[PDB]
């Protein structure tokens, strides 16, 4: 029996690796709660120890024919252990290639944008560097904070890089991929039935697809943005070229939520702030946290466990505790789930106390799978569960009967557009720029941009798809794709332009089994147990299924569809169309503000 | 005297799933009055063949106690005519098993740094009702035997429980005895 030797050896793997990963986690977790000496030797010996059981179970599962195992059950987890394990870089190579990892992520954490009048006072990024950027106005300073990160952060990343490119590329190569563009790729790799198949190569057709059905909606609110900025930039923006890199929401230009100040459809309304709110009511970090949960176990997903809030940090420590506390929704095994999140009261962090507790509720759904297949259906299927919590939430009528918004609070025709505004500018806003830093990488990693012409074809990618000019002229001594978070600490950035396709494919689905009867962005899944049972059967499958059996099965579709992200912003793209006929839909690439 | 549940309910160390120990207890008299609403600490209080507060009238004789310690989610699997893991390789009960299975959460005490708990996990065959697997620390092979872990197929049987205080309910050490009250 070929299937019962392999059975057993999954049995030996799962009652192993389970213990091994969670003192691995745990360890990871002492890490990334207090920084010292004593925590990263207790943290990369058990994280090496696993790594060792990680690559040992690796070469076992590699003596099981495939072809002989039909169970489906047991051959997708000997597929994930087949190719998991055992890289072709040497002892001296793998030395270097996580000396560089540390370092990259030494440089971007503890890299700091220094006053060129006066280099005493200097921030750190956090706190820093974003209140700068996410609210001032001035062009002459936010040119600084820019360049400056570009420069510091920049200039001491670009050797690093240079050789994290071809390392990862060998690295890749062990697995038998050709790039590490197809190493990023294997999230949403499909094998399975002829119509239900998805490669890796397709992804690369269908997300270019995609983007040229996003971008009537792109063009019409980057015209719009552009028009409503001019007012706010009278000299530094022309009325038909790009905007700058600089001016845009945060210091990369990511998201374009701080824009909404500056790009409002109506002032005369009052505002949809949840954050003085907040603040002038009883209203601490563990409410910031509880009344999430009362969302959730509304719909009829199960409450937090017992050891969750115990165990959780979900707030700053005092007593002197150097934690990086950047928003992680952390799932340590043998059933115990935490976040480390560091909360600071404001609309921002009351959606990703949705977004952390969303992979929650999708952790606590797939506990009942095997081991190996405990994650999402894709990455991009894991980012989308939070998110989806973020349009019934933020709605004006769910915070109405929150409470935290006042009764008096009219749902006019002006309030359809300053919601669904703000909407555009997080979720929208973040589509083109998501698309080409995974478009740069993919053509970078791949060897169709050389590394003398890296610099030359990432602006010439920004201004011909998002729609962006660099405010200062930038040669190839600069590294600004490694300034972000996921690019210099080694993270796949294609899971948020794929989960904002799922994140209202998944509302657009949950919203016709809730019988919502008007608009899609006036939904509101809240009180409703029927629109959470078929969430949780989505979330409850885990890896077991292929993301495209997974997609059919909820939203009544095989592939990625981008129509329910445009019916969602139907309301706002034909007001769109009526104040952008007097300026320019377009932006032109030969324009520069230096 | 009375009965002496003290030494079984109130041990001062709780063995692991396949080394269970055996209490025979015949001619004793207890409270099953105080017992029968002491569900504040009891997570589990299922019970076969006999109402929980009816067998305080019948009269037991040699009445055996087998505790251990299982994992939270592992407690349905004292039941009859139950499958699993440790249902089949470390303690079956037959499907006439009378008497009432006792579980509580024990997180705080029996599961520190320095405590062992395993189970079998792996073995040639279906365990029998009432059979105590001897503490058999020998590698299983998936066919016949072997003699170190670097050979294909041999996997040591005996895995422990990752008991710590900080992991999820289900996977926290449940204290479980049962009560096999024989009859005549
Ligand atoms: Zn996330």
């Amino acid at each position: 029996t070929p299937e019962d030797l392999a059975k057993t050896f999954l049995d030996d793997f799962n009652s192993a690796a389970e213990n091994l990963s969670y003192q691995s986690s745990l360890a990871s977790w002492e890490y990334n709660t207090n920084i010292s000496d004593e925590n990263i030797q207790k943290m990369d010996e058990a994280g090496a120890k696993w790594s060792d059981f990680y690559e040992t179970q690796s070469k076992h599962a590699k003596n099981f024919s495939l072809e002989e195992i039909h169970n489906d059950t047991v051959k997708l987890q000997l597929q994930i252990l087949q190719q998991s394990g055992s890289p072709v870089l040497s002892e001296d190579k793998s030395k270097r290639l996580n000396s560089i990892l540390n370092a990259m992520s030494t440089i971007y954490s503890t890299g700091k944008v220094c006053r060129p009048n006066n280099p005493q006072e200097c921030l750190l990024l956090e706190p820093g560097l974003d209140n700068i950027m996410g609210t001032s106005k001035d062009y002459n300073e936010r040119l600084w904070a820019w360049e400056g990160w570009r420069a510091e952060v920049g200039k001491q990343l670009r050797p690093l890089y240079e050789e994290y490119v071809v390392l990862k590329n060998e690295m890749a190569r062990g697995y038998h991929y050709e790039d590490y563009g197809d190493y990023w790729r294997r999230d949403y790799e499909t094998e399975g039935s002829p119509d239900l198949e998805y490669s890796r190569d397709q992804l690369t057709k269908d997300v270019e697809r995609i983007f040229a059905e996003i971008k009537p909606l792109y063009e019409q609110l980057h015209a719009y943005v552009r028009a409503k900025l001019m007012d706010t930039y009278p000299f530094h923006i022309s009325p038909t070229g790009c905007l700058p890199a600089h001016l845009l929401g945060d210091m990369w230009g990511r998201f374009w939520t701080n824009l909404y100040p500056l790009t409002v459809p109506f002032g005369q309304k009052p505002n949809i702030d949840v954050t003085d709110a907040m603040l002038n009511q009883t209203w601490d970090a563990k409410r910031i946290f509880k009344e999430a949960e009362k969302f959730f176990v509304s719909i009829g997903l199960p409450h937090m466990t017992e050891g969750f809030w115990n165990n959780s940090m979900l707030t700053d420590p005092g007593d002197g505790r150097k934690v990086v506390c950047h928003p992680t929704a952390w799932d340590l095994g043998k059933g115990d789930f935490r976040i480390k999140m560091c909360t600071k009261v404001t609309m921002e962090d009351f959606l990703t106390a949705h977004h952390e507790m969303g992979h929650i509720q999708y952790d606590m759904a797939y506990a009942s799978q095997p081991y190996l297949l405990r994650n999402g259906a894709n990455e991009g299927f894991h980012e989308a569960v939070g998110e989806v919590m973020s349009l019934s939430v933020a709605t004006p009528k769910h915070l109405k009967t929150m409470g935290l918004l006042s009764p008096d609070f009219l749902e006019d025709n002006e309030t359809e557009i300053n919601f669904l505004f703000k909407q555009a500018l997080t979720i929208v806003g973040t589509l083109p720029f998501t698309y080409m830093l995974e478009k740069w990488r993919w053509m970078v990693f791949k060897g169709e941009i050389p590394k003398e012409e890296w610099m030359t074809k990432w602006w010439e990618m920004k201004r011909k798809i998002v729609g962006v000019v660099e405010p200062v002229p930038h040669d190839e001594t600069y590294c600004d794709p490694a300034s972000l978070f996921h690019v210099a600490n080694d993270y796949s950035f294609i899971r948020y332009y794929t989960r904002t396709i799922f994140e209202f494919q998944f509302h657009e689905a949950l919203c016709r089994i809730a019988k919502h009867d008007g608009p899609l962005h006036k939904c509101d899944i809240s009180n409703s147990t029927d629109a959470g049972k078929k969430l949780h059967q989505m979330l409850s499958v885990g890896k077991s299924q292929p993301w495209t059996s997974v997609l059919k099965d909820f939203v009544d579709s095989k592939d990625m569809d981008v129509g329910p992200l445009l019916r969602y912003f139907e309301p706002l793209y034909t007001w769109l169309k009526e104040q952008n006929r007097n300026s320019f839909v377009g932006w032109n690439t030969d324009w520069s503000p230096h | 005297n009375l009965c002496p549940f003290g030494q079984v309910f109130n041990a001062s160390n709780f063995p692991s799933v396949y080394a269970w120990e055996r209490l025979r207890i015949s001619d004793c008299v207890a409270d099953y009055a105080v017992l029968y609403n002491s569900s504040s600490s009891f997570s589990t209080f299922k019970c076969y063949g006999v109402s929980p507060t009816k067998l305080n009238d019948l009269c037991f004789s040699s009445v055996y106690a087998d505790y251990f310690v299982v994992k939270g989610d592992d407690v349905r699997q004292i039941a009859p005519a139950q499958t699993g893991v440790i249902a089949d390789y470390n303690y079956k009960l037959p499907d006439d098993f009378t008497g009432c299975v006792l579980a509580w959460n024990t997180n705080s005490v029996d599961s520190k740094s320095g405590n062992n708990f395993y189970y079998r996990l792996f073995r040639h065959g279906k365990i029998k009702p009432y059979e105590r697997d001897i503490s058999n620390v020998l590698y299983n092979s998936a066919g016949g035997t072997c003699s170190s872990i670097s050979q294909l197929g041999c996997y040591e049987p005996l895995k422990s429980y990752g008991f710590t205080p900080t992991v999820g309910v289900g996977y926290q050490p449940y204290r479980v005895v049962v009560l096999s009250f024989e009859l005549l």
